[PDB]
């Protein structure tokens, strides 16, 4: 069946960069966008950005814009999210969620939020 | 590498406009095409050169008309017919219009051959109407649907099944749109324009009454064809240009052109139901 | 942009009777076509959040009948007709109508 | 038992669109109908079967056209003609279109009788054109206006007099809308569709040139009739369905369908002014 | 002495709507006008009375069509042709439509003279088609462009050159709009209406088949002419009235009427490309 | 001539319910909606609700919604307004005013506010 | 929704000279068609309110010429050209353009 | 070339009126509107009003509306601005700037602000 | 209506290196057609203000290449790639998209 698998947990020093990978299997990777979201310890789930994985028009959030990049790969059917300017509060659990539908004649964004990845946690010290 | 804006369209207006246009086209096309098929193929049992072209055009128009209820249901409610029916409907829709436009061009060319120099036009006309027409109109139409036969499938999102065409990247969409507009508009349009003008240029040498009838008829045909097809292809072309990132006026213009393409695609289907009226002058 | 508050923040409930959780948006979550999009997520500890109901008052396949949502305009809520021992976890309500999306505060069931 | 939302419409666009369409229809209809009435009734003094149908249709169209200035004034400014004129205008408007559509159906039936089996069609055709036509088209048209003759009156609100149709409940409105659409669309439409197809099916047995002329003409007539009438009746039907509380998409859709009904009702009046062109082929 | 509100228009819709309508009109008009000019003037070398009118009408339509690409470029992008080309384009545009409408009226009058009393119509018809036509249609058309030849110039604002008509006050604009609408609509319209009715009134005395053909043709011509021209002139008239400060509904109505005038001015150009189809019946 | 007649004054205990009747005479009752309004002692006139008396799509005000009902009768040409959850501040003068116009093709709401009823006062103790 | 204030709250006037009362709305009371709806009501004690002018600057039949209104946009006012002994009562200004309607504060003439 | 010339500096008593003239030369005066603007000592440039010099639909600003008038003259191609109710803070430098474009078919307002006059200063004491 | 603030209020710069001045509007200065209108004015003492760039990032004829503007949406700025001794004066940024127009606060270059 359809599923999304993320990478393992990571520990990093402040000021470094992290790369998180999201492999989607069981469906056509080039028909649904991917949104990356974060859950902080003792805080509500907060959105940061979305990549269309089809024409690659990524979009960011003002809280994180300017320090994160998103890059897809159709051949491996994978989504990568690179984060720089690492801080102390960035320790959290990152999730890769299917979001939106992209097509030649259907390009909406309110059809999604169905399947989530296993979720990977990153900490700083 | 830019800010994406999603399409916003007048769903409320579309939900009323598409069903009524589809109903008018369905009724008129079914009536006219069934009547002409009954007249030509079922009863005559002995056809001339123009009757075969008329029958081919009618078959193409009927094939296009058959798929209209599926489009109406999709416009009104969710898709409820499955992946295979989605593929079949898309294939028939792609085949029918290509076949009709190429038959238009072939009828124009046959008129060119028959009118200008008819002294030695027996064998070429017979060969063109017997053998060449198939490999000319039907085979390329079937071949051009391989991308449609491959990349068209239903997508599951929330509850709404979507019968749409899915392409792995914008380049595939662009190349296919350019090929579609190029073939459909440029080739038959140039053929007809360079054909009918020469025909009526040659007519005026020794005939006084056929010349004015032909001048009225060719202008009617050209006006109808262009008024039916040009706005749709113009919308497709400018959409492709803005997809190639050589047109940058924001993307409110993008929503406007998408609405224009949808409305004009709905309107341009009148060609199938209006063809039997236009081409009732072939035998004279 | 849209901000939500969930009520109550903590709802301890004894096993055997129904419970309710209500959240209201800052503005009307009605799209241009007259439809509304709001979904409710349940997250058990150690697991990824699970989508209980996708469109308000409409639930997915594979979940018990106990969960059911209702609401309109600005006010939406979810009621569990019977509390089971496996219905403990965090609950959120999120909307997908405006860009960008926003999650709920989070409700704990004890 | 639900939240009422009041209609909101584009008054600014209507105040320009209704007068110009009404003026075009008034001019063309007055010209054509007066000319055909002068040709047929005033000068011939000896009429055939088809001439009586033409005269009836022209009289109905002229009766409809006469009331157009009142509608234009109502659209532009306040009603200033009183209760009795409101009732008379509504009655004439209801009578004329019913009469015209039933005459369309009767002409179709007369063609059916005259073309298929003309060997023994003398007495039935003569009886149909002499006696049956009156009780067929005029009497039911007059009878159907009793609700219009009773429930139509002017209402005083602020300063603006309103010449409108007032019904004590939604059920009365629904029943009358369903009866109107049922009769006007279903009956003559089915008659024409089951008529002309059989006519040209029988024509092709032994005639080679009349068949193509009939195939062109019947398709023209059907296309014109359906393109004129279908969107208006579709709007009325979906409005009745949403009034029966079986269609619940909010009520922005309700405002959209009300605007669609208004615009299409304005547009559908072209039938009266366009009939004299279509039905100039009756005598041949 | 009131609050000014500046015009706001749907630029996004116009940038797609004007080029496609202009392209359709350009293609159809070039085709039809070139074909009829080739048929009539280049090859016949011996013309009758109606052929001269046809040639004049075709020349006027071609002159109008030539300037269409400049209008399309102005609608899409900035003006890039200079002051002299602006003046020349405006002059040609003003001349061509006046010439075409006056030729319409003259053809109507020639038909009146030829049909009603042809026993003694040789000399007046010959004189009208030989000498009077020039000073009737061409000289007044040239004279009416002096305000256009004087007051039309390009204006520099920011980067965008504006090829527009500049008048020192609203009175000049009003007087010129009233003169334009008065001449173009009132004079030929009254001539045609008082002409064709009398023609077919006289036809029915002793002819039975020509009468129905004329009844169909005159109604077609009147319907086409009025449907093409009336909305544009209605918009101009109500704009002049609101410019005279006798119509005060705010100025949202003013923006609406400006959009209506723009769209209807774009649509009314179909007359030039549609004339060759309508007037192919002159010789019979 | 056209007129609206209300019922007599009433005294009620807190927590009870009141019914007020509004008989309209002199015109067609099924062509104009009816709005019920309240005037408190030493306070401006405040709206509460409206009933269309034609399709019966009543509408309320958030201050009073949830405790009032409106019901019409065409045969007697009367409008009834039932109020429950009676409180101490509900003592006031209630008026029945013709409001709006309802028809097959005209269903606006800015044509009215012309004729008022005689007005009935209710008190609590 | 729309809130209004009337000025002045109390206007004592001596018999024989004109008076004025002005009220302004929270927002512009202009409908889509460019028309504006605002009416003024006079209530004598013991009587139901009486409709003096229905649309701004337009009065009903059956009232003296002394009352006349004027205004536009957001600002509207009513002037009585001559004060008579029978012109004592409460005065209100109300709008019917948006749902729901709102009455004025109330002005007393002494 | 195109230019705008204003009048000389002026000194006036409080409560008096001032007239400022703006002669435009080098272009067609009846194709561009004229906006009058003020610069106070030690303050940003502040707009007051605009006159179309073609149909004469002048428009004002609420800060100054009710005490200023604008009148054009095509024959002399001049713009005049009369100011009454003179106060102490009205001492400033007034500028006459071409603003907007006016034509039979082009009547916008975002094409202008190009050429300024020499600017005249007025003081009060 | 639209209010602007310029940053910095005073920018003293040494001759020979580039400088920048940034101003942001209260709301988005995007017209209906997708174009934006914002211009920058330089006023030398004793002179009338001079129009450096008319539409954002587009300069007039007759000025050196040193001035150049950039920005979009709500944020706009002007950068001088090289400071010359004759580039001392007041700088303002103004918009012409909404009625009425509004000038900038004013920046002094030392
Ligand atoms: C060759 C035979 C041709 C026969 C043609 C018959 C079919 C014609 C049907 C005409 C229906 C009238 C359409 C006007 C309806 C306007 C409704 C309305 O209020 O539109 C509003 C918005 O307006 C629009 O977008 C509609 C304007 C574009 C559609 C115009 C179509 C023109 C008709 C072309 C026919 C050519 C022949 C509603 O807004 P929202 O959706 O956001 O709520
Ligand atoms: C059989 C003979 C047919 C001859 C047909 C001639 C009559 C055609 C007249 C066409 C006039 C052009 C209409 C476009 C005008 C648009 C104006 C505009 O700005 O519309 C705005 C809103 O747009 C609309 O609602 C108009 C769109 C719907 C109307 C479209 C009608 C299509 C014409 C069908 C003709 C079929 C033949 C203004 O908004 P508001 O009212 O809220 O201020
Ligand atoms: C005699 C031969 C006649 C052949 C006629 C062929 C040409 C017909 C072309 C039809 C194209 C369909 C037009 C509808 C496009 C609507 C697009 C849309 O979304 O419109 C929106 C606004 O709607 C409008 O203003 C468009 C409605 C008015 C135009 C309607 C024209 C009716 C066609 C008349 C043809 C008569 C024959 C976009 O808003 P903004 O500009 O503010 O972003
Ligand atoms: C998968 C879909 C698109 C395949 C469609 C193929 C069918 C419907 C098409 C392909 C070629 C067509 C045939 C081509 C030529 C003729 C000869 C003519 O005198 C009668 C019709 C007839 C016999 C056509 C009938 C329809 C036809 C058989
Ligand atoms: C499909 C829609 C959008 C466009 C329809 C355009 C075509 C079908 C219309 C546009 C103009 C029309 C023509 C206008 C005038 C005449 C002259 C008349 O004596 C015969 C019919 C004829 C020749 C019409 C035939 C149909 C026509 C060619
Ligand atoms: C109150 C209104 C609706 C009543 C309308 C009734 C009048 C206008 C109608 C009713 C029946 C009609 C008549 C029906 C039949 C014929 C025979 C025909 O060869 C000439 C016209 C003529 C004589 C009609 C003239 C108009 C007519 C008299
Ligand atoms: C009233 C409006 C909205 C719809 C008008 C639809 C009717 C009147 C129009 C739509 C398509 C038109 C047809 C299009 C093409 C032709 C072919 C030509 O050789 C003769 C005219 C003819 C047959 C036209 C007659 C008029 C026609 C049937
Ligand atoms: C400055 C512009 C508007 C001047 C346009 C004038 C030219 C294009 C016009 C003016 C009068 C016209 C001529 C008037 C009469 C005839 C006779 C006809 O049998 C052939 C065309 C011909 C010869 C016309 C050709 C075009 C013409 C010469
Ligand atoms: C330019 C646009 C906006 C208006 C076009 C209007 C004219 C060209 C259209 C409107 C209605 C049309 C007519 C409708 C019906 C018929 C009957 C048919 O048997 C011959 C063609 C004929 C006579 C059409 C000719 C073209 C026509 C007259």
């Amino acid at each position: 069946q359809v599923q999304l698998v993320q990478s393992g947990a990571e520990v990093k020093k402040p000021g470094a960069s992290v790369k998180v990978s999201c492999k989607a299997s069981g469906y056509t990777f080039t028909s649904y966008g991917i949104s990356w979201v974060r859950q902080a310890p003792g805080q509500g789930i907060e959105w940061m950005g979305w990549i269309s994985t089809y024409n690659g028009n990524r979009n960011y959030a003002q809280k994180v814009q300017g320090r994160v990049t998103m890059t897809t790969d159709r051949s491996t059917s994978t989504a990568y999210m690179d984060l720089r300017s690492l801080r102390s509060d960035d320790t959290a659990v990152y999730y890769c969620a299917r979001h939106g539908i992209t097509g030649a004649r259907n390009y909406y964004y309110h059809y999604g939020m169905d399947v989530w990845g296993q979720g990977t946690t990153v900490t700083v010290s | 590498m830019k800010e994406p804006c999603f399409r916003e369209e007048n769903a409320n207006f579309n939900k009323i406009f598409l069903p009524t246009i589809y109903s008018i086209i369905f009724l008129t096309g079914i009536v006219g095409n069934g009547l002409v098929i009954l007249v030509m193929g079922y009863q005559k049992k002995l056809r001339s050169m123009t009757d075969k072209y008329r029958l081919h055009l009618s078959v193409a128009d009927l094939l296009f008309v058959i798929t209209l209820p599926f489009w109406a249901v999709d416009a009104v409610a969710n898709w409820y017919f499955g992946n295979f029916l989605c593929k079949a409907v898309h294939v028939i829709y792609t085949v029918s219009l290509y076949s009709s436009v190429l038959i238009l061009a072939f009828i124009s060319l046959d008129r060119y051959l028959a009118i200008v120099h008819a002294t030695n036009s027996q064998r070429p006309r017979k060969l063109l109407a017997e053998k060449v027409v198939y490999v000319g109109v039907w085979i390329p139409a079937l071949l051009l649907t391989i991308p449609d036969f491959i990349f068209a499938n239903v997508s599951e999102a929330d509850d709404r099944y979507i019968c749409d065409r899915f392409y792995p990247n914008d380049l595939w969409v662009v190349v296919f749109q350019f090929q579609h507009i190029m073939v459909g508009l440029i080739l038959p349009g140039i053929v007809i324009l360079s054909c009918y003008c020469i025909i009526i240029s040659k007519l005026s040498h020794s005939k006084g009454h056929q010349k004015r009838k032909a001048l009225k008829t060719t202008v009617i045909l050209i006006l109808a064809f262009f008024a039916c097809w040009l706005p749709y292809y113009i919308g497709i072309s400018i959409d492709s240009f803005i997809l190639l990132e050589i047109i940058k006026q924001g993307c409110e213009f993008e929503n406007t052109v998408h609405k224009w393409i949808s409305i004009t695609e709905a309107l341009a289907f009148f060609h199938c139901c209006l063809n039997p009226i236009l081409y009732a002058f072939l035998g004279a | 942009d849209v901000v939500m508050t969930q009520s109550p923040l903590s709802l301890p409930v004894t096993l055997g009777q129904p419970a309710s959780i209500s959240c209201r948006s800052s503005q009307s979550l009605v799209y241009t076509d007259g439809n509304t999009y709001l979904n409710w997520f349940q997250q058990r500890p150690g697991q990824s959040p699970r989508r209980l109901i996708y469109k308000v008052s409409n639930r997915d396949s594979g979940v018990p009948d106990r969960f059911s949502g209702s609401g309109s305009g600005t006010d939406f809520t979810l009621k569990i007709s019977r509390v089971e021992a496996e219905d403990v976890g965090f609950y959120y309500c999120m909307q997908n109508t405006h860009w960008p999306l926003t999650f709920g505060g989070g409700t704990k069931v004890e």
